[PDB]
């Protein structure tokens, strides 16, 4: 995770770099992308640290409840109060799994909105290549570089 | 057997040997607001279309007899300028009696029967519209929509409550717009006998309502079970639970009186209980609940019914027993 | 008559558009009632969406404002039914329906015009699937009143909206919206808007739907599970693939049409190069779109693949849970029903198989990935294709030889760590009389020469990466300069024109990530395959016999 | 806790399960009126464009049909006189639509096309202009401003009064309007099991309104303190002092109804008081006051509150030490 997140860091700057360099006039469209990536990013952080904390606040009972299953069989298989215990499983893995479920959706979320975001860049990037490097700035080999 | 007023809220008693002459001309003028919107607007553009073309012939009809209609250059002046055919004639009439006055074929100082039939056209077209405007206003006014909501359970129980016998029955509200100072008028029908030798056919007598201290009326926000406990003194104190199921006749009206709130009209709801649609010993099932922070109703329960253990005997008896116990 | 049926279209559109905004207005100043054909509505919708973007570019080329702006106002009028069709998810009408169908009946009407004035004389292709569009809309508006009650005799026998989704009480609902927000996550706005206002409580979200409960994943999985025994560690095996199925199949189905669409990118590019070198625009709009396209099917793939994901983790845990019922405490005394293996088993099972059955809907899309791959870049390189080829031939075997050396160790370093995790154990619940006289040193050092252990396994492992990742790199790149110096002087004599470079570059590098990734799905891989080895080591326990 | 219905009025029950196909576009004839001033004015404009434009793209249209439209000069006569473009055109419509006839353009008598154009135009703006006439008078003359000026004291208290516990609660206008006899329907809630097992989640209970001989309705000028007093026959008289503030869940409703006077409407008031809102042993400042030569009213100290050396008991306890003094 560590080196493919330097990885992914590493080819963004190089990408930012090429797009600036092919066009300076990107530099007056990539501060309103920043400012709108950083409110989302900000919005969608509180919400993600909460969700993770109840993850971790449901999925603790669960396992204790597991252990104390297993250890404590014989006064369980006694009683005969199997239906009970069943059901009670039942509870808690039934709210583990809605917990990990709203985690993985606001992942989700903010993943779609985020590529909605890397369209827009991408197409006024190519947008104001073809406009510009063509019309007035003349220029061939910034294009390939610029869209790729 | 017969009802004595339907379901819906109808009445079914159908009158025989009326009079005559009732509705002279003002309750038709009503019954035509009564009339569904696509019947109304068919009859209101038939009414408009019906003046248009009855001008529009007398002005080609006069505008032929002038012989301005006759096509001739000079020795006159058409009554109306440029008017060639019964198409332009139409046109013409259109033009002067919805009030829109396009001017390219003019009436003239010539000839005053054309500035009598304008004169006449454009009070008779004035009153029409009054009138056309009027209705449609009054009928939009209303809102019967919002009235047929009422409901009332099929059938209705009766229990045991506080150690006497009493009625349950479900009433309810079906939007959001509530009913102001609601109230119950509980009646009964049968066919009786007096002692004196006196036989009537039916005959109407209020049971009450048991609210607190007094009151005839009743707030409506969720399903109220309406109660009542009937006692020695309630006409319906003498009956048998074995003999309602099939034989006795007897209907149980209750008559649910309010007037809405944004209209400010008080509408009604009546509906009727027969001998053989009232059930004995069960309760309804709760409705409200307490939700995550409001009150649930749940409407499919509404009529739905559980068996409970309760004595089946007759009210005279049961108060002859409570006298013995 | 040209300018006249083009205004004889545009009618259309302006009545529906105009009949439209009292009732979008009206509605504009929890029950969700869904109708056959939705689905295949929206997508005919975006569909048409597509073909009025077409129509736009066609407008802008001929170009007479009369001529194109027909496309303009069925760009409208499509949006304004979509806008209809969601005031009647919303609530039904038996009314606004027949509102869509009048104008349905009316552009076809229009578009038939169209279609034998030219046949009697581009835009051919474009008027032709405009048609076919408009009446495969009609045909599904005619499905909508044979259903339920456009006109048909008195009562709809209306369907009684679903109360699966629709009970009071949820608040998670990706089943229980409309086609167009499921891949957009629309829905989830108010719970975050909701989240930041007020914190997030159990209470607060709801409960689970009713395809959703781990109950019915677990009659699912258990039935299959008995079909499965009718017909051992590898039944267990085919039954879980079983009973995800479809979903899973669909997972895959997205994500190899979002990898075609990736693969469609770089070919735009490479014509918007060409053009520049000397139809351009229309190829910036028609990229913008792929890439959304790609980006939205791609997370609609990851989501249903955790979806699988955790119903698979809900069905394997009540079942392991009912077994451990009839478990007899003859095997609790052996070291295979440890208390604490149990747990590492729930946990860690848990995790394994979860992340496998995330990742495999990704592999299930490297094989089409780069087949299409070499397919595109044949069309390319040309005769210069032989390097690349040689290149990604040369590339797999030694893979699958780094693979198999990565995945020995791999397994040895699981079984030590299990056996770590039983001394740490055995070592913390006996501190007190550990330190009472002094015994640590010896549980220290044998905890240590396992961990020794371990880490052998581990460097192993991380050198085998190492070695992985140098051959992803080196291979690569010695691939693209030998592709080009041989085009432009060793043979080809054809000078590669600036476009076919970058090409070639943006597809070998969409080639290049799955390689990389490839090497950590084996991590979890091998972890998962030993998983469910465990797990079904722990169903064959021994029974409680019945009396 | 759930509350019943909100201290503003509003309702807080929340329906479920309701049925399907209420207000067949009357209902929304009707919602349409309810909209804000800015809204009706915004979809008002909205119909009458969408009309106007409606009908100047079929005029455009058909006189680009007849070839009337293309630019010639003899062997044809323009079905509409001087019509040159799109603008001209729209501007022909808006002339004929709102009737006000400019006659620049001449619709002629050779093409009975538009005179049927012209024919179904006018119906249809008259039928819309009614509508839209008799929609903005209903709104009109409603007045829900003058409906939400009813007021009640914050939280209401109880005093000892002629040896007896009673509830004093704050009433009162805020116009100089009056509302013609308005009446206090005063009930209680609760969730009440009955002696035969049944359960009710809530229970609407009337508690009387002590006014003279009879009577259900009050006299407001000034803020008046309803004043009734708990007897062993009152539903309320079994409570404690020392459990209402924290633990009970009781709630205490008014309904105040009465009709405005300009309007003639019959409006209400209905508001809620939860047993942690309601509190003890207290008593309300004087508010009116001998004035120079009149009575002034300060509503300063409408909810404001003195303490009361009164003793603190529950009611069936203060009824028993009743009869032991
Ligand atoms: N869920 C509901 N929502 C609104 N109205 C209802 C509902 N159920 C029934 N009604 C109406 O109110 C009346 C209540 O009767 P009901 O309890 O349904 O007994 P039944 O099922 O035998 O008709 C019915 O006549 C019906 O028209
Ligand atoms: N001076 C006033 N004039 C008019 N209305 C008032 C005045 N004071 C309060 N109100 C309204 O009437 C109600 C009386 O409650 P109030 O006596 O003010 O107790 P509190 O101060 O706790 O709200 C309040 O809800 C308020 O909206």
């Amino acid at each position: 995770t560590l080196e493919c997140l330097s990885r992914s860091t590493l080819l963004c700057v190089s990408a930012l770099t090429v797009i600036s360099y092919v066009t300076p006039v990107f530099l007056v469209a990539l501060l309103p992308l920043a400012v709108v990536c950083y409110f989302i990013q900000k919005y969608f952080r509180v919400a993600s640290r909460d969700l993770q904390q109840l993850d971790d606040t449901t999925q603790l009972p669960l396992l204790s409840h597991f252990a104390e299953t297993v250890e404590g069989l014989t006064t369980i298989r006694a009683f005969r109060y199997e239906a009970r215990f069943q059901q009670k499983l039942l509870e808690y893995t039934d709210s583990n799994n809605i917990a990990s479920l709203f985690l993985t959706a606001a992942n989700r979320w903010l993943e779609v909105r985020m590529e909605y975001i890397g369209a827009c860049v991408v197409l006024i990037a190519a947008a104001t290549s073809i406009s510009n490097s063509l019309h007035r700035e003349l220029s061939a080999g910034l294009v390939g570089l610029g869209l790729t | 057997r017969a009802r004595f007023v339907s379901k819906k809220g109808n009445c079914n008693v159908a009158h025989k040997n009326i009079r005559e002459q009732g509705r002279f001309l003002q309750d038709v003028f009503t019954t035509l607001v009564d009339l569904k919107w696509p019947h109304t607007l068919l009859i209101f553009t038939m009414s408009f279309l019906c003046s248009w073309l009855l001008f529009a012939m007398v002005w080609w009809l006069i505008a032929f007899a002038h012989g301005d209609l006759a096509p001739g250059e000079g020795t006159n002046v058409p009554c109306v300028t440029s008017i060639h055919s019964f198409s332009s004639a139409f046109l013409f009439s259109i033009e002067v009696q919805v009030t829109i006055g396009f001017g390219g074929r003019m009436v003239t100082e010539e000839c005053p029967l054309a500035i009598l039939i304008l004169i006449v056209q454009n009070i008779v077209g004035l009153m029409i519209n009054a009138i056309m405007l009027g209705c449609i206003f009054m009928k939009t006014a209303q809102a019967h929509r919002r009235a047929e909501t009422l409901i009332f359970s099929k059938h209705a129980v009766i229990t045991l409550r506080h150690g006497r016998l009493c009625f349950m029955l479900r009433v309810g509200d079906l939007r959001k717009s509530m009913i102001i100072s609601a109230t119950i008028h509980m009646q009964v029908v049968r066919k009786t006998t007096s002692p004196e030798g006196e036989v009537v056919p039916l005959h109407q007598v209020d049971i009450p309502m048991e609210n607190g201290v007094g009151g005839n009326g009743i707030f409506l926000v969720a399903p109220l079970i309406i109660y009542h406990v009937i006692d020695s003194n309630s006409p319906l104190y003498d009956l048998a639970p074995s003999d309602l199921h099939h034989h006795q006749d007897l209907e149980i009206i209750v008559i649910l009186e309010g007037v809405v709130e944004t209209t400010g009209i008080t509408t009604q709801a009546r509906t009727s209980y027969l001998a053989d649609e009232i059930l004995w010993g069960q309760r309804f099932v709760p409705i409200v609940a307490e939700e995550d922070g409001r009150y649930s109703v749940d409407y499919s329960k509404f009529g739905n019914t559980i068996k409970v253990p309760t004595p089946l005997c007759t009210a005279r008896q049961l108060d002859e027993d409570r006298s013995l116990l | 008559n040209g300018c006249f049926v083009d205004a004889l279209n545009v009618v259309p559109h302006v009545f529906l558009l105009f009949i439209t905004f009292p009732i979008l207005f009206i509605g504009w100043g929890s029950t969700w009632l869904h109708f056959p054909g939705h689905n295949l509505r929206w997508i005919l919708t975006f569909i048409l969406l597509f073909v009025l973007v077409c129509e736009i570019a066609e407008g802008i080329l001929s170009d007479h404002l009369h001529l194109y702006m027909p496309a303009g106002m069925a760009f409208m009028a499509a949006i304004t039914s979509v806008v209809y069709y969601h005031n009647i998810e919303t609530s039904n009408f038996p009314k606004l329906l027949i509102a869509l169908l009048i104008y349905w009946t009316l552009a076809f009407i229009t578009k038939t015009i169209k279609f034998v004035k030219f046949y009697d004389h581009l835009r051919f292709c474009l008027t032709g699937l405009l048609v076919i569009l408009y009446g495969m809309l009609l045909l599904v508006e005619v499905n909508v009143i044979r259903v339920r009650r456009y006109i048909f005799f008195k009562t709809p026998r209306e369907v009684k909206p679903p109360e699966d989704l629709q009970d009071l009480g949820v608040r998670f609902l990706q089943p229980f919206v409309n086609l167009l927000s499921k891949g957009t996550y629309w829905w989830m706005n108010a719970f975050i808007k909701t989240a930041h206002k007020k914190p997030i409580d159990l209470r607060a979200i709801g409960k689970l739907p009713i395809a959703m409960r781990a109950l019915t994943n677990y009659q699912r999985l258990c039935v299959a599970f008995d079909a499965q025994a009718r017909k051992g560690a590898r039944a267990i095996w085919r039954a879980l693939c079983h009973a995800f199925g479809r979903r899973l199949i669909l997972s895959s189905t997205f994500r190899i049409l979002a990898d075609l669409l990736g693969f469609a990118g770089p070919l735009c590019i490479f014509g918007i190069v060409d053009h520049l070198g000397k139809n351009a625009y229309v190829l910036a709009v028609l990229l913008f779109l792929a890439l959304l396209l790609q980006r939205t099917f791609l997370q609609a793939s990851y989501y249903v693949a955790i979806e699988t994901g955790i119903n698979l983790r809900g069905a394997i845990q009540t079942k392991i849970y009912n077994k451990i019922m009839h478990l007899s405490t003859s095997n609790l005394s052996m070291g295979e029903m440890t208390a604490g293996q149990i747990c590492n088993l729930v946990a860690i099972d848990t995790n394994q198989l979860m992340w496998f059955f995330f990742l495999c809907p990704n592999l299930w899309a490297m094989p089409v990935q780069i087949i299409v791959g070499v397919i595109l870049l044949y069309y390319i390189l040309g005769v210069s294709a032989l390097i690349g080829a040689a290149v990604i031939i040369l590339l797999a075997p030694v893979q699958y030889f780094v693979a198999t050396k990565l995945s020995q160790a791999q397994r040895s370093t699981l079984e030590h760590s299990n056996e770590r995790l039983k001394q740490t154990n055995e070592m913390l619940r006996g501190m007190k009389l550990l330190k009472l006289y002094a015994w640590e040193s010896i549980f220290c050092s044998r905890v240590e020469v396992t961990r020794r252990k371990e880490m052998t396994s581990l460097r192993a492992f991380a050198v085998y990466t190492s070695i992985s990742i140098f051959m992803n790199t080196a291979i690569p790149i010695a691939a693209v300069l030998i592709t080009f110096v041989g085009h432009v002087s060793f043979f080809k004599e054809s000078d590669l024109s600036p476009s076919v470079a970058f090409a070639s570059l943006s597809l070998f590098h969409i080639l290049v990530t799955p390689l990389f990734l490839l090497s950590s799905v084996v991590r979890s891989t091998v972890k998962a395959l030993v998983s469910v080895q465990k797990l079904s080591e722990f169903l064959s326990s021994a029974e409680i016999r019945e009396e």
